[PDB]
């Protein structure tokens, strides 16, 4: 069972619905009337970065064993940032 | 033992997972599912290197150093558009801008 | 009154096996008898240490740089129970699963000034986000609050 | 009786931690009585060092002033005991005074100390010699604490 997150420029990231409800913003769009969901201002280098992010998390999470550090580069610090504010996750 | 995966063609990326000891044919029928096209009419890659059907992820070079969660790997994708296979493309995902003073050490 | 969370005076030993399987520096933090949290030596990255501990007492683990809260078996408290046949209780740390949000503040925080958080070019509230450390009193008050609607 | 050793306790304890911060008693003025105090002097060294502050402060309930009334040491102290008597809570209750005697001292209240030595005899005489006379006396508390 897949969802399709649309980014600015118009890349396609196709994710399983329980990764993208990860998202509290994409939990609430998917769960409002009338799947995809398009983002107008985020682009693919952030998108992206956050489904890698829904991938950790869904994998770690009530994981008994060593969980690995979840990497930001400093180039994306900051746009990851907003976005994750932005998504709630 | 599972690797993290992005199967990418043109402007479309699939995020899943598959097992090490799984074949590039079984990750084919995972596309199939998804993208409608079945296994005879896609060709998945490493790079630049068309990958057997018969060959195992791990026998690709797909691990879990290598495919990780927070870091999967990327598989080429390209679907056959006639009797031949369309040329893999990949369109590139945006760029981060210049980082600011205030981030530099 | 004496306050929810700290640790009773048991006078049980209870040996115990602080596992560090983290990336992170970390401080122990113990709660005295008072609820007050005193801090502990700190364990390298991937070491492991016996320690003498007692049943009943109450342990956090904090990252010794940032104060970024840390699991103890899965959980934010730790609490020794009785050793049986002889064998220590594991106190294994481990990173949490941290929300994108509070992973990223972690990561501007680490490459940011202190000084310089005010200059980023992010809307008030976020700046507010950075400025607003982890810190174990917060994370007391709000454990508090979940027991006491638990009890 | 035992008022009279309990006393004598207390003045020793007192002097043995005004002398370690540098003041002399006299200024401020059977049980085997040599073992009970060295084996109470180490032993509030011990919780000083220790265990003190795993507790709470007793020292910020109670700030004596020369107005201040024992009935309000006695509460305070009664916290202690909240639980009941053992010997390590007695420990507390001598290092207690001592800490007193000291800020008194600091805070240029010498006429305190005295009071306080007097306070700490009425407490022990009124609320923890029965529990002592139950639990094996001052020759218990040397072969479980002292040297």
């Amino acid at each position: 069972m897949y969802v399709k997150l649309i980014s600015s420029d118009g890349h396609e990231f196709i994710v399983k619905r329980e990764h993208a409800l990860t998202s509290g913003t994409i939990k609430a769009m998917l769960s409002g009337p009338g799947n995809e969901v398009n983002f107008r201002e985020i682009p693919s280098h952030v998108l992206s970065k956050v489904c890698m992010y829904f991938t950790y998390k869904v994998r770690y999470t009530n994981s008994s064993t060593e969980i690995p550090e979840f990497p930001i580069a400093p180039e994306i610090a900051l746009e990851l940032l907003m976005a994750a504010n932005f998504l709630d996750c | 033992m599972d690797v993290f995966l992005m199967i990418r063609r043109h402007k479309t990326t699939i995020f899943t997972d598959a097992k090490e000891s799984s074949t590039v044919f079984e990750l084919k029928r995972i596309v199939e599912g998804i993208l409608k096209r079945p296994p005879d009419e896609q060709r998945l890659y490493k790079d630049d290197q068309l990958l057997d059907d018969g060959k195992t992820l791990g026998e690709c070079g797909f691990t879990s150093q290598t495919a990780r969660p927070q870091a999967p790997a990327t598989v080429g994708l390209a679907f056959r558009a006639d009797d031949t296979f369309e040329a893999l493309c990949i369109e590139p995902f945006s760029s981060p801008p210049e980082l600011p003073d205030v981030m530099k050490p | 009154p004496r306050p929810v969370l700290r640790s009773v005076n048991s006078r049980e030993p209870s040996q115990v096996i602080f596992c560090n399987r983290s990336p992170r520096v970390v401080l122990p933090v113990w709660l005295n008898f008072d609820g007050e949290p005193q801090p502990y030596p700190t364990l390298p990255p991937g070491t492991g240490r016996r320690i003498h501990s007692y049943r009943g007492h109450l342990w956090l683990f904090r990252d010794a740089g940032t104060h970024d809260g840390l699991l103890v078996n899965q959980t934010e408290l730790f609490v020794p129970s009785l050793n049986v046949d002889g064998q220590p209780i594991f106190a294994n740390i481990t990173l949490p699963v941290y929300t994108l949000k509070e992973r990223c503040l972690q990561v501007v925080r680490s490459l940011v000034k202190p000084e310089n958080y005010r200059r980023l070019d992010i809307v008030r509230s976020l700046y507010e986000d950075l400025e607003d450390h982890p810190n174990v009193q917060k994370d007391l008050e709000r454990l508090t609050q979940e027991r006491i609607a638990h009890q | 009786a035992m008022s009279q050793s309990n006393r004598e306790l207390v003045v020793d304890f007192l002097s043995y931690k005004l002398s370690q911060k540098g003041y002399s008693w006299s200024q401020f003025s059977v049980i085997p009585m040599a073992a009970v105090k060295q084996a109470l002097r180490e032993a509030g060294d011990e919780f000083e060092l220790r265990y003190r502050r795993a507790f709470s402060d007793l020292t910020s309930q109670l700030h004596i002033t020369p107005g201040t009334a024992y009935q309000s040491f006695e509460q305070v102290v009664n916290e202690l005991f909240r639980d009941g008597v053992n010997w390590g809570r007695i420990v507390a209750f001598f290092s207690f005074g001592g800490a007193l005697c000291v800020e008194s001292v600091d805070k240029e209240m010498q006429v305190l100390v005295s009071r306080i030595a007097a306070w700490m005899a009425t407490y022990l005489n009124d609320h923890l010699e029965p529990w002592i006379q139950e639990n094996g006396g001052w020759d218990t508390f040397v072969e479980l604490y002292g040297n």
